[PDB]
């Protein structure tokens, strides 16, 4: 439950949040694709009807 | 032969972009006091808010591989 | 909304590091509208940059707002002389309070 | 200099010198060509100016 | 804009100059040098087709 | 008429038939040598030359910048051309979507091996001595070949491979089995000339003098 | 398109590298400007006609390097695609960003 401008405390402060909190959760459950620690926050989802893996990292969440 | 370099320019290994074989450095130039009121840095470091680097994820992984010698910084 | 497209300045700015020489005689002091002493120049001057192996020359045309003085260092990109003139950055003059 | 006009040359006389006085280098350049040591150069601003 | 998208990834080309190799091609070595050109051949070059 | 010089380029007021000359076609110019009867069309009499515009009867002797044989070599005809490809105005249906047309703008004249045949079994080429007709400024010079190889003037001249360079310029013989890859001459120059540019771009930051890394 | 895939995530907004310092010393210019304000080195009106210049000259300073920064660091930022393709999002739009 996250007051609007959080910007005050720090600068990048959101940044600082989302990535904390995806490193937390890909370390207490090993689930090392969800802070990918070269593009964070974007992971590499594959292909339903191929089994490809799509070329490029793609943002995932749950809005 | 090819300087002190090995002409790593040639080859393609790290290396300073300058030359560290002239270096030359300032020769005195205006110090404050000789100049105009709009060029001083008023001699107490003023707080910004942009004074800390920017953490960044390059500036990780150039930290992360000079300790394993891939990188010479 | 807010931001428009519309008319600009001139600006120079410093090659790199280094050391501002030139001939301060051929200048004749003034006042910037932001209230800075500067120097117009009404002939072309060649401002040399001292960037330790490098001599960037600036090319200065008249009617210029030099900023900067003689010996003075000078970071890497930072306006060191205006090239034209001034003013809003439009057309024609209005009058407001 | 703001009697002359926004962004003009600078060609009055006793405004080069106010321009020129900006530099801490020049104002001790014109006292020890005057005189004065230092201690009083600094004192001479204070004088009373007009009908003395 | 998709279409034009991936109209433009596909006529993108290859990676042109530093950033296909990390050192430069000149760096006389990897010859397979001696007095004659019976040595390893592999030369990975690029495809022929 | 002779082999003589130096930059003047004297008109010719005769007209002079070229059933017997050599049709050199180039860009801007259309140099002419004479042609001695041969059974192959393998002789050059250099001589007299005249350099003319682009089919034009107006002769003129072209300019001598060097030396030139005056004897019957037989050489080998090169060329330097570009294949514009500009892409011309469509005006109606079924008009070229494309252009294209050589521009030689350099032929070099390489001489055999003292003189050989064309197919006789001892066909080398004479890479010592080559000579460059240029078009932007009608002209004739010999090259200035350059020979690393360590036989030095003694050597083997089956197979001594000769590089040529920037705008027909540099001239070097390597021995043939230090060919260059196709892939390695052109990533050569893409390598040198991209880090120009980056170091160029890179030149504006502030901690350009304290840095690393190419 | 599809094959390829792009996606806008956090670290593809690239801001250029030279903005720490632009930013901080059009501060600086404006925290003595301010200071010489008030003491009567200036007037209203000059102090007036700087702040709107700083920030203008700076903000079309960091537009115009843009496509320089991307084109030759990150020549396939998703931003940078999306926009300089031609595809959707102007130079100005992204700016904003």
């Amino acid at each position: 439950r996250i007051a609007p401008f959080d910007e005050r405390y720090e600068q990048e402060a959101s940044r600082k949040l989302v990535f904390s909190e995806l490193y937390e959760a890909s370390k207490q459950t090993a689930n090392p694709w969800v802070f990918e620690p070269e593009y964070p926050g974007k992971s590499r989802i594959f292909d339903g009807r191929t089994g490809d893996p799509f070329e490029q990292p793609v943002i995932i969440g749950n809005p | 032969e090819l300087s002190e370099y090995e002409k790593d320019k040639k080859f393609g290994r790290p290396h300073p972009f300058v030359d560290p074989k002239v270096k030359k450095p300032i020769e005195e130039p205006l110090t404050s006091e000789e100049l105009w009121w709009n060029w001083r840095k008023p001699d107490k470091e003023q707080w910004s808010r942009w004074q800390r680097r920017k953490p960044d994820v390059e500036t990780v992984f150039l930290k992360a591989m000079a300790e394993t010698g891939q990188v010479k910084l | 909304g807010g931001v428009f497209t519309g008319g600009t300045a001139e600006h120079v700015r410093a090659p790199s590091n280094g050391k501002i020489q030139f001939n301060e005689d051929l200048v004749h002091p003034t006042r910037t509208r932001h209230g800075h002493p500067a120097f117009l120049c009404y002939i072309d001057l060649y401002v040399t940059i001292e960037s330790d192996d490098i001599l960037h020359n600036v090319n200065i045309p008249p009617k210029s707002f030099l900023l900067v003085q003689n010996d003075q260092y000078v970071e890497s990109e930072q306006v060191i002389a205006e090239i034209r003139a001034g003013t809003s950055t439009l057309n024609f003059k209005e009058r407001v309070r | 200099s703001l009697n002359e006009g926004e962004e003009v040359a600078l060609k009055n006389p006793d405004t080069i010198e106010a321009f020129k006085m900006l530099k801490p280098s020049y104002r001790k350049k014109k006292m020890e060509e005057m005189g004065l040591t230092e201690d009083e150069y600094y004192a001479r601003q204070f004088d009373i100016k007009g009908e003395i | 804009q998709d279409m034009l998208i991936g109209l433009y990834i596909l006529t993108s080309g290859n990676r042109r100059g530093i950033c296909a190799n990390r050192y430069n091609p000149w760096n006389h070595k990897t010859y397979q040098n001696e007095r004659i050109d019976d040595t390893n051949y592999k030369s990975m070059k690029e495809p022929f087709f | 008429v002779s082999t003589q010089g130096w930059n003047s380029e004297l008109v010719v007021d005769y007209r002079i038939n070229e059933d017997e000359f050599h049709k050199i076609c180039l860009f801007d110019c259309d140099f002419f040598i004479r042609k001695p009867p041969d059974p192959d069309n393998d002789v050059y009499d250099f001589r007299e030359m005249y350099v003319t515009p682009p089919d034009t009867d107006v002769y003129a002797i072209p300019k001598v910048l060097a030396p030139m044989p005056d004897k019957y070599i037989r050489c080998a005809k090169t060329d330097y051309g570009w294949y514009n490809v500009t892409e011309p105005p469509i005006d109606a249906p079924r008009d070229p979507m494309y252009k294209s047309e050589r521009e030689v703008s350099k032929v070099f004249l390489t001489k055999h091996y003292r003189n050989r045949r064309l197919n006789d079994p001892e066909f080398v080429l004479d890479f010592e001595e080559i000579y460059v007709i240029d078009s932007r400024t009608k002209s004739v010079t010999r090259a200035r070949v350059l020979v690393t190889v360590p036989e030095g003037r003694n050597r083997d001249r089956k197979g001594d491979l000769l590089v040529i360079r920037d705008n027909g310029n540099s001239f070097k013989i390597t021995h043939a089995s230090k060919r260059d890859d196709p892939t390695t001459v052109i990533e050569r120059e893409e390598w040198t000339r991209t880090r120009q540019d980056m170091e160029r771009h890179l030149r504006k930051l502030r901690d350009f003098s304290i840095s690393n890394w190419i | 398109a599809t094959a390829t895939s792009i996606s806008l995530g956090i670290d593809d907004l690239l801001t250029i590298p030279s903005k720490g310092w632009l930013v901080q010393d059009a501060e600086q210019q404006s925290l003595i400007l301010e200071k010489h304000h008030h003491y009567g080195n200036v007037h209203a009106v000059e102090k007036l006609r700087q702040s709107i210049e700083i920030w203008y000259s700076t903000s079309e300073y960091l537009r115009q390097e843009m496509n320089p920064n991307f084109r030759m660091t990150d020549p396939y930022n998703p931003v940078h695609i999306m926009s300089f393709s031609g595809a959707r999002g102007n130079v100005s739009q992204v700016h904003q960003l």
